[PDB]
């Protein structure tokens, strides 16, 4: 009796369920959307207690067979709060680290950007947008200078990567806040349920992307409330024209 | 409104 339970984003939990049909055991895995990278070990009712990095090597009769990676690379469920971004700010996501890197943006005066490490097809999850969880009230009350990295999650929650966590030397557990804006983007923000970060958003490709291509997303600020930083207002004029 | 993707 092996069960696979998929999230709408393509990640899954897999293992033998307990008596009560819960994902509880010492041999449960979260499998990322590549259907190959996994976090394997102790879960309780689908929550990751101790997941070790693994590669899904094959399935036999539906049952996944994993090989553990070397290192003592372990992860656990660690949802951010209003004040804490991560228990391990410097521990990278292992799926994201194989797919993207941060470098100088090709967009003029845009600072750093996020780039593809390898060629990927359409609909590929590339990066995760984790951050602290604050209210729309807090965000909407403060200056644009403090709102460079704020991403609406839902009606009650905004995800932010505030200073000094906007620098990779201080935070690199996720890198989605590094993707720059484009009115002609190659990626979108999409909902994602992550075993370490909880419910967040990810960056997903719209189309095939080449290695070393800059990943961009449409930030989606209200154009007719435009409520936006000045650099975006400028770019909006150019795009429309 | 002072956030992305609302
Ligand atoms: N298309 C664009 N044009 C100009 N600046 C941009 C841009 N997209 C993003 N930015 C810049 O990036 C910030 C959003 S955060 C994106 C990552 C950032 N470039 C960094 O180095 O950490 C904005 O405040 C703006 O300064």
């Amino acid at each position: 009796g092996v069960c696979w339970i998929y999230y709408p984003d393509g990640g899954s939990l897999v293992g033998e369920v307990n008596e009560d049909g819960e994902m509880t055991g010492e041999k449960i895995a979260y499998v990322y959307p590549d259907e190959r990278t996994a976090l394997y070990g102790k879960f309780i009712d689908g929550e990751m207690i101790e997941g070790k990095l693994a590669t899904l090597m094959s399935t036999e009769e539906g049952r996944p067979h994993f090989e553990l990676m070397p290192g003592n690379s372990v992860y656990h469920f660690d949802k951010s709060t209003s004040s804490c971004i991560s228990t391990n700010a410097l521990l990278p996501d292992p799926y994201e680290s194989e797919r993207v890197y941060v470098a100088e943006s090709l967009i003029s005066s845009a600072g750093e950007g996020l780039f593809s490490k390898v060629a990927v097809g359409p609909n590929t999850v590339m990066s995760f947008y984790n951050g602290v969880r604050i209210t729309h009230q807090e965000v909407d009350s403060r200056d644009w200078a403090l709102n460079g990295n704020t991403l609406s999650l839902d009606e009650e929650t905004v995800i932010d990567v505030p200073e000094p966590y906007n620098h990779v030397s201080k935070y690199c557990a996720s890198l989605g806040h590094k993707a720059n804006h484009s009115f002609t983007p190659n990626c979108i923000y999409d909902m994602f349920v992550h075993p370490r970060f909880g419910p967040i958003k990810c960056i997903r490709t719209l189309r095939a992307v080449e290695a070393d291509e800059e990943l961009t997303v449409a930030f989606g600020y209200d154009h007719s409330p435009p409520e936006a930083p000045e650099w975006y207002q400028v770019e909006l004029k150019a795009f429309q024209a | 409104s002072k956030s992305k993707d609302r």
